[PDB]
RNA sequence: AAAGAUUAUCCGUGCAAAGCGGACGUCGGGUCGUUGGGCCUGGCGAGCGGUGGGUAGUACAUGGUACGCUCAUCACC
RNA sequence: AUCGAAUCGCCACCUACAAGACUGGAGCUUGCUCCCUCGAAGGCGCCAAGUAUAUUCAUGAUCACAAGACA
């Protein structure tokens, strides 16, 4: 096996990251996050003098080494969450029936899907935020803003999978809601 | 009549002023022998041998800690229903009890966890004693 | 931080003929193996350890992988790990294990009335001390219940019983 | 269960005090269940007393799904013909562990028997055991010296939860309650805590001074 | 299950707190063993009560219970 | 009240908690250095209430369930 394997990150000037037990927040300005990462058995050190992030992986086999590269895009998301955030831009694509979206405070509903009367709604946790952008500039784009780069995907992802085409043709039935910018609020 | 929680309070209030940090002293009668548990009998997966016993002493967990007792004599004790014979029943009579003792010794160890086989003078030691206390004794002393 | 094992670490054996005796890594074999030696102790010549044997200490010599035995010895000495190490509160406890074990019956008793007098002393300070400061279960309740027995016991009436039954004493 | 009678009529007339028997109580919390039943099923036939409590924090090896599907298929067994006296599978997981020790066990001798009722299980600490002793582990039945620590491993409550077990709020509950109410009398006496520790200090010097040396050779100054 | 002169030597309240709020008395006797001693018992009272006598209004589904006042009796005692 | 019994460690300092990929506390250099309570003891209990000026032990006669046990 290999003795010492090891990933450095380097932090932004604006945001702090403390370890212990596996357990990784990082506070910047535009909020804070927390990642627990018991499950993993790794060395996760922080020179705070340098701002540099450390993990360690002591005598490895190739599967507990793939997770230390896994456990620094982890903290990279989440230095970014909490320097520039996350916004996912999705487009609701129809071809006759229109897709008819009303957003209320974190309450989605989504009417007329393919002709359709079920209605389908979905909550948004607290942590993102869900906003309509007006018809004038692009035509039925939903906004989810957060700092959790996973909480603000698989928002836009149940959002998709719950506008799937059934029983039809879905090459000729492209009838969706599909992410179409994944980008920074700041 | 006047309740009894005026004397009973005044009771309380001396009592509790005259508290020192005491602690619980043994000095009563002395042990003079170490604590062990029959295990069983001698066996392999055809049966058991009852003419030697399997004895497990306290503190007594390898070959060599098992070695120190060979020779050492060995006593199992019960009561049965009556008052019957005794050594002193008549020098001793506070001796007389349903209390019984049956006496062995140790022959030789028993694998490397410090168990040990006793052997009971004559007859067998009962089934009714396998999970029962088993009294080691220091002597014969060799010290 | 724990004590990494590297050249010129001191370890204590933990199990075998070379239980609790200290030495320095000089080399690494592989992940389970080291050389260890120590010029000081007797029995201690250069030998291989297993890693899982060893406890590592907080002091570390410099010294090459495969250092001379003469460069071992001064560096050693230089560095007084072994002074600083004997110093520190487990080394002592090591000592003390080895005085208990080959103890006599009569050095047994000594410390047995050397305890049972710190035992002593320690319950006549704590009992000078409770008694300013309650802090025991029954100096606290005592001090709880003195402020209402006092207001309860000096009414008239708990006078009249006060005399009238110390008397027939 | 309940004491009859008679039993306190005889007691009161021999006039003797409170009496327990040597009962060890050991914390099941973090430790493997077959190891730890194999510890205790041997000791229970070596005529031991033992209480254990926190049986939901017991772990067994791999995921929480491969443990609930093994339970689920000891579930379907079952008498087909009457399934009243057909095996009886019980959900609690202080049952679970009561029921490994018992395969571990001579069960259909009266020996076996007299092991097995020697034993007590609970779900965390009850208050009828709170204050009895200080509680005892195993050290090879443990987690962190059994399991290499990146495999995976399940809490037995969580899988006795998910099969049928009713309790786990409750037990939950019950044990958060229990942790706060100790911690706050351990809060407290800290004061006569430090006191001790200063005595203990202090009497070293009002003791002989020769008993202090006898002291320092033995590693307790 | 409780939580303490080692469950005895009172009841609430509080967090196994800090505290706080309550408690029927009095006059004798007998009988056993460190302080207004344990237990048993008698006479005067008081209080909380259980039943019945005489009385008033009211409640509840309206025969049948409760509740005010006042006597007698019993119990804690 | 038969009933003689087997059991032989007490506590109002353990009788709270959590983690062993790191739990005495710091630094930057991230595995070394520095500070400390120095990281390997639940406290008592084992015959003078305490380490000394002391004091009844027998004939229970050399083992025998301790002939006794509210610490
Ligand atoms: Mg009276
Ligand atoms: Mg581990």
């Amino acid at each position: 096996v290999k003795v010492k394997s090891l990933c450095t990150l380097q932090i932004p000037e604006g945001v702090t990251v403390d370890v212990k037990g596996r357990k990784v927040t990082v506070t910047g300005k535009r909020g804070t996050l927390t990642k627990d990462l018991t499950h993993l058995q790794l060395d996760l050190r922080v020179d705070k003098k340098n701002r540099t992030f450390t993990v360690i992986r002591w005598f490895g086999s190739k599967i507990p080494i793939a997770c230390l590269n896994t456990t620094k895009a982890h903290v990279q998301n989440m230095i970014t969450g909490v320097t520039k955030g996350y916004r996912f831009k999705v487009r609701c694509a129809y071809a006759h029936f229109p897709i008819n979206v009303s957003v209320d405070g974190q309450n989605i509903e989504v009417r007329n899907f393919l002709g359709e009367k079920r209605v389908r709604r979905q909550l948004v946790p607290n942590t993102v935020k869900v906003s309509q952008t007006d018809p004038s500039k692009v035509k039925d784009e939903i906004v989810f803003d957060g700092n959790d780069l996973e909480q603000v995907s698989r928002e836009a992802a149940v959002l998709h999978q719950m506008c799937l085409v059934k029983k039809k043709d879905i090459r000729k039935f492209l009838d969706g809601i599909y992410v179409q910018t994944k980008t920074n609020i700041e | 009549t006047t309740s009894k929680v005026h004397s009973q309070r005044s009771k309380k209030l001396h009592q509790l002023s005259a508290k020192t940090s005491r602690v619980n002293r043994n000095r009563k009668a002395p042990r003079l022998y170490m604590k062990g548990t029959l295990a069983g009998y001698t066996r392999g997966l055809h049966g058991q041998t009852k003419q030697t016993a399997l004895v497990r002493v306290e503190n007594v967990n390898t070959r060599e800690d098992a070695t120190w007792y060979v020779g050492k004599r060995v006593c199992y004790v019960y009561h049965g229903k009556k008052v019957k014979r005794c050594v002193r029943w008549s020098k001793a009579p506070a001796r007389r009890s349903t209390t019984r003792a049956l006496w062995g010794r140790v022959t030789r160890p028993h694998g490397n966890a410090g168990m040990m086989r006793v052997k009971f003078n004559g007859a067998s030691v009962p089934a009714s004693a396998i999970g029962r206390r088993i009294r080691v004794y220091l002597y014969p002393s060799q010290i | 931080k724990s004590h990494y094992i590297c050249a010129g670490r001191l370890v204590r054996i933990l199990r075998g003929p070379r239980q609790d005796r200290v030495g320095v890594i000089v080399d690494i074999v592989d992940a389970n193996r080291v050389l260890v030696e120590n010029p000081e102790d007797a029995k201690m010549w250069r030998h291989v350890q297993n890693l899982k044997n060893v406890e590592p200490l907080k002091y570390c010599v410099s010294v090459s992988r495969n250092c001379s035995a003469k460069a071992l010895k001064d560096a050693l000495a230089s560095s007084k790990a072994l002074e600083k190490y004997a110093k520190t509160r487990t080394a002592a406890r090591v000592e003390a294990k080895k005085a208990c074990a080959v103890s006599t019956d009569f050095e047994r008793y000594q410390l047995r009335v050397a305890r049972r007098s710190r035992a002593h002393w320690a319950r006549k300070v704590f009992d000078e001390k409770d008694a300013k400061t309650p802090v025991s279960w029954h100096k606290v309740a005592l001090k709880k219940m003195l402020k209402k027995a006092a207001k309860m016991d000096s009414t008239e009436g708990a006078k009249r019983r006060m005399q009238k039954a110390i008397a027939a004493r | 269960a309940f004491p009859s009678r008679k039993d306190a009529f005889r007691a009161q007339r021999k006039g003797a005090k409170k009496h327990r028997p040597e009962i060890i109580v050991i914390d099941l919390k973090d430790h493997v269940l077959g190891r730890a039943a194999a510890v205790v099923a041997k000791q229970l036939l070596l005529g031991k007393k033992i209480t254990v409590v926190r049986c939901e924090q017991l772990n067994i090896a791999g995921t929480e799904i491969r443990n609930k599907i093994k339970y689920l298929q000891y579930l379907r067994k079952r008498k087909l013909t009457n399934p009243t006296k057909g095996p009886f599978h019980h959900r609690a997981p202080s049952d679970v562990f009561v029921r490994t020790v018992r395969s571990m066990l001579p069960r259909y001798t009266k020996r076996g028997m007299k092991a097995l009722n020697s034993l007590v299980a609970y779900e965390g600490i009850p208050p009828n055991v709170v204050r009895t002793g200080g509680r005892v582990v195993i050290p090879r039945a443990q987690r962190h010296v059994c399991y290499r620590s990146e495999r995976p491993y399940t809490v037995l409550g969580n899988m006795c939860k998910h099969v049928g077990w009713k309790y786990s709020d409750v037990v939950a509950n019950l044990e958060k309650a229990r942790v706060e109410k100790a911690s706050r009398h351990h809060e407290k006496q800290a004061k006569l805590r430090d006191a001790w520790k200063s005595a203990r200090k202090e009497a070293l010097a009002k003791m002989p001074k020769h008993n202090v040396e006898v002291l320092k050779k033995f590693g307790y100054a």
